[PDB]
């Protein structure tokens, strides 16, 4: 009951997918063979890790996840790899020629090609649920597979299960680790496509990430596997509400209901605390207190803006470990009397908060420290449009002069989507200032 | 998995692409026989690229030797790889093109540019996944240049949603006393703006500047020519050949590198160059203009785009610190219509000899330097209609040459089109 | 209120399901009109590759007439 399908979409999703599958086997028990020793109900059970996890005969505990991608190298490191086990080789699909960088080959082109097949493969995961809940899909704004085949999944996913939940974790293109010019056109693209068929969608800034690991983890030149590896932390701590429950233990759908007042406005600031390596780590006991203050430094957030610039809309605190009540209630007051963080008018202000016992877990030979207690703050707050209006300019710069646009309208699109999306988005600007007016 | 189909036309296109599979071949530690015996598995990852393998573990490159004349294709099987590529492959006439276009694209090479196919689509359709055809030829000949840009057609005409891509050799009086050069240059070019996807433009005049100046070698041989060319080709096609993110393939290239259709002219460029390094020194010469291998100044415009490629082992932080440093201080030589226009690729293998070099590719239209020099020595001798009896010997007609030189003069003005605009 | 109480309920059904459908519909339309439009652009490119080979053959044409005389 309450299960949740994980879907993966192009390299970012699915190599996002292999640090969050990983820490969430360490975080259970399970072993790279999809053995769980400490689970004595075999075949099946109802328990809360099931939500992301089935069971074979066997003993096996298996993902719900798909795998997709339009090309097979990332995928295929996947069926040889360490957890090659984990996964039927059904739920890893791949394609052979990728989208190139380009929306409408992922939309199009070559989505087309696979997307029938990949509804077949998350319908046979869904027929072995008795209560699903939703969908997560992991993907990357930048990537043609990850916008445009993303998009094209979003759409046919509201139409195969109604208004089924569907949540995003969308990676938010950095210069630091980009590999194409045209990722704010397809940025633009995916989010205007999906908007209508998201309910909730977390964003990461690779540059966020990207800054975070530079400054709190001392790694002169992040890689993807540094970013993947903290990214899934914090995924971890979003779905950790799902994946175990204890008394404290509040479940991300309640959560949901506060941070969006209006189905658009919808795309909440995730903050985490603490990053730290274990040189700094050793003999530093850091407290409820002090990691709750870390969520309202902007250095913390998954995206780069200034919330003391904005208005709340909500403040969502996902604590995990050594974790009281009394602590939380005395950290939050004192924030509340030093920090000015100051609400729209229509909205209450006390903060939603949640607590698992189960505290953190680190993969080996990772550079984040395993610390007795972390937090995970998520806050709607007008802010977050700077993203918008970032992207919306690098846009604007280069669909003024039609630059690189023909790669696109000879895949089959026109200049007419790109207008209508930029005009969305526009729109979607405008509504972030409009909640953030006070009331007559 | 994503098969490249190599084809070389005429003499020189042979010359530099027999060069071009010498030095790969090397870096990915085949031997002329087609055995491997390398020492790292990153040189077999991604061999399929540009090898066909087969019976006894025998790395055949999948290429496609063509020409008008019979000579090229003895001196190749006589060279030093000469055996290992696919005897079916070589395609040869008897009559040669005499740096005639029209002989090589309208009358000897059409009747030869068949046979020349067949050995294309046998290729092909043995390859899992095609992703397009590089050719190796000059613009100075008839063959290469004729037939070159003919075949460039026809193949179009097979695999139009395949990629195009061109190592294109510009003629310079410098190194070559026919005089026609222009004319053929301008007729190639005439078709290339419209029928690929990405030229790289290999200029003889500068391949000769910077063996007479910088390498200081009194009397460039051909030889001498090709050393930097065959060093050009290995650092442009690094991203294809290894394991890597940036431009991986055909594709994502030109999607990164053009624009605009047909401003798709890329300039190379190269580093060190030496004949008888730190992070720094290497990307401040690989924006050199002594080091491009087309004899632009990218001071005399802007860029559109720019794909940078350092091989070595080396830090990624100093790379990074150093590409953001160019680009600041270099600010107005980038058009700031297309925001974080220059990528950077970083590849552990260095190439043979070095420790550590650095590969170019930039879309400047400083290019437009380039053709305009073509146009002028064209329009010298187009205007007294000289050497024209040659051409409409073979059927030609006068507007032909009118609609090349014409369309040059466009693709010029586009390229000062987007370096005059602006943001606001 | 029993009545408002189903006036409700298949009001939630009618618009999750008016959603289903012209979601259905927009992509169906978005899937046709690009594939008229890609055909279309691969169409006029072979268009003039065609027009290429019949430019040849009158290049041919002219020279086996200029020989002769
Ligand atoms: C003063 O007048 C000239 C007289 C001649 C050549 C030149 C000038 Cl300016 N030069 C320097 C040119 O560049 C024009 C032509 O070049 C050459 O053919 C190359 C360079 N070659 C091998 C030689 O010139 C031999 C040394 S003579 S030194 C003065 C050329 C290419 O322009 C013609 C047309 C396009 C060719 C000629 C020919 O090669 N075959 C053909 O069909 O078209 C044809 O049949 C095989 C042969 C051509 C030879 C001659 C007409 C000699
Ligand atoms: N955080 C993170 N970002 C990634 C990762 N891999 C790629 N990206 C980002 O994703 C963007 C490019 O999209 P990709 O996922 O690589 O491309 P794709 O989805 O496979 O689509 P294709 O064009 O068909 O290859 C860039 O902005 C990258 O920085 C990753 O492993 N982690
Ligand atoms: N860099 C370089 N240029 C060459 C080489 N060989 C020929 N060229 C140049 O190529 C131009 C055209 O000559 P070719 O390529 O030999 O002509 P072709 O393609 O064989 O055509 P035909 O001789 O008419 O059959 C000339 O301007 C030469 O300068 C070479 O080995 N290296
Ligand atoms: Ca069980
Ligand atoms: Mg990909
Ligand atoms: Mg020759």
């Amino acid at each position: 009951m309450r299960e949740c399908i994980s879907i993966h979409v192009g390299q970012a999703g699915v190599q996002i997918g292999n640090a969050c599958w990983e820490l969430y086997c360490l975080e259970h028990g399970i072993q790279p063979d999809g053995q769980m020793p400490s689970d004595k109900t075999i075949g099946g059970g109802d328990d809360s890790f099931n939500t992301f996890f089935s069971e074979t005969g066997a003993g096996k505990h298996v993902p719900r996840a798909v795998f997709v991608d339009l090309e097979p190298t990332v995928i295929d490191e996947v069926r040889t790899g360490t957890y090659r086990q984990l996964f039927h080789p059904e739920q890893l699909i791949t394609g052979k020629e990728d989208a190139a960088n380009n929306y409408a080959r992922g939309h199009y082109t070559i989505g087309k090609e696979i997307i029938d097949l990949v509804l077949d493969r998350i319908r046979k995961l869904a027929d072995q649920c008795t209560g699903l809940q939703g969908f997560l899909v992991f993907h990357s704004f930048g990537g043609g597979t990850g916008s445009g085949f993303t998009s094209l999944l979003m759409e046919r996913l509201s139409v195969d299960y109604g208004k089924k939940s569907k949540l995003e974790f969308s990676i938010y293109p950095a210069p630091q680790v980009s590999t194409a010019v045209v990722e704010p056109y397809n940025s633009i693209l995916t989010t205007h496509t999906t908007l209508e068929h998201s309910d909730c969608a977390f964003m990461v800034d690779n540059e966020a990430i990207y800054d975070i690991c530079r400054r709190n983890l001392d790694i002169e030149r992040p890689t993807y596997t540094n970013l993947n590896r903290l990214i899934s932390q914090i995924v971890s701590s979003i779905t950790a509400s799902l994946r175990f429950d204890g008394a404290l233990n509040v479940d991300l759908t309640e959560f949901q209901t506060n941070l969006v007042p209006y189905p658009r406005i919808h795309f909440p600031l995730a903050t985490y605390a603490p990053v730290i390596s274990a040189e700094k780590a050793y003999h530093e006991q850091l407290s409820v207190a002090e990691i709750t203050n870390a969520c309202f430094e902007p250095a913390n957030q998954m995206v780069k803006c200034d919330p003391r610039h904005g208005k709340y809309m909500a403040c969502c605190l996902l604590y995990r470990g050594d974790v009281v009540p009394k602590d939380v209630n005395a950290a939050i007051a004192t924030i509340k009397t030093k920090r000015s963080i100051q609400f729209v008018d229509w909205c209450p202000t006390g903060f939603k908060v949640g607590i698992n016992y189960q505290p953190p877990t680190v993969v080996p030979g990772g550079d984040l420290a395993k610390v007795q207690r972390a937090v995970c703050m998520l806050s709607n707050t007008t802010a977050i449009a700077e993203a918008w209006a970032r992207l919306d300019h690098k846009f604007d710069l280069m669909y003024a002069k039609r630059a690189f646009v023909h790669w696109y309208v000879g895949e089959g699109m026109e200049e007419g989507e790109f207008s209508e999306a930029r005009e969305d988005m526009a729109a979607l600007e405008k509504d972030y200032e409009e909640v953030g007016v006070d009331s007559v | 998995m994503r098969e490249i189909v190599h084809i070389q036309a005429g003499q020189c296109g042979n010359q530099i692409g027999a060069k071009f599979w010498e030095v790969i071949s090397d870096e990915h530690g085949i031997d002329p026989t087609g055995s491997y015996h390398g020492d790292s598995d990153l040189q077999l990852e991604r061999i399929n690229v540009y090898y066909n393998e087969a019976t006894g573990n025998k790395y055949v490159p999948r290429a496609i030797l063509v020409d008008l004349e019979p000579g090229t294709m003895d001196s190749v099987r006589s060279g030093p790889f000469g055996q290992i590529f696919r005897p079916d492959n070589f395609v040869f006439g008897q009559s040669g093109a005499g740096n005639n276009w029209a002989k090589g694209h309208y009358t000897e090479g059409a009747e030869l540019v068949d046979s020349v196919l067949d050995v294309v689509r046998k290729e092909s359709e043995s390859c899992d996944c095609l992703q397009g055809f590089q050719l190796t030829h000059s613009l100075g000949g008839g063959t290469g240049s004729g037939m070159g840009t003919l075949l460039i057609s026809k193949i179009r005409e097979e695999y139009p949603d395949r990629i195009m891509n061109t190592f294109s050799v510009m003629p310079s009086p410098k190194v070559s006393d026919t005089v026609v050069e222009p004319y053929n240059a301008t007729l190639s070019v005439h078709q290339l703006v419209e029928n690929t996807d990405e030229t790289y433009c290999i200029d003889n005049e500068a391949l000769y500047d910077i063996c007479f100046r910088t390498l200081k070698l009194t009397t460039p041989t051909y030889g001498d020519l090709n050393h930097l060319v065959s060093a050009t080709m290995s650092g442009v096609t690094t991203c294809l050949r290894f394991p890597g993110q940036l431009n991986a393939d055909l594709r994502k290239l030109a999607v990164n590198m053009v624009p605009f259709p047909r401003l798709h002219f890329f300039m190379p460029g190269f580093a060190p160059l030496t004949s008888r390094l730190t992070v720094p020194e290497l990307t401040q010469q690989m924006f050199d203009s002594k080091n491009m291998m087309a004899a632009c100044d990218p001071r005399h415009g802007r860029y559109l785009t720019v794909a940078a490629i350092f091989r070595g082992r080396m830090s990624m932080k100093e790379v990074d610190e150093q590409m953001l440093n160019v680009q600041n201080k270099n600010s107005s030589y980038f058009v700031e219509w297309i925001p974080n226009n220059v990528k950077t690729a970083v590849c552990d293998i260095p190439p043979r000899g070095l420790k550590m070099s650095a590969t170019f590719i930039g879309n400047s239209t400083a290019i437009q330097e380039l053709f305009k020099r073509i146009s002028e020595q064209f329009t010298a001798m187009f205007r007294r209609k000289a050497f024209l009896h040659w051409y409409t010997g073979e059927g030609m007609d006068e507007m032909e040459f009118t609609e090349a030189e014409s369309n040059m003069n466009d693709l010029v003005s586009e390229y000062q089109q987007y370096q005059d605009a602006t943001a606001d | 209120k029993r009545e408002h109480e189903r006036e409700v309920i298949q009001k939630a059904i009618e618009e999750n399901n008016n959603f289903i459908k012209m979601a259905k519909e927009k992509l169906a339309q978005k899937m046709e009109s690009n594939k008229e439009n890609r055909e279309a652009h691969l169409a006029a490119m072979l268009e003039r590759l065609q027009e290429k080979d019949k430019h040849a053959e009158e290049v041919r044409k002219n020279k086996e007439l200029k020989e002769e005389a």
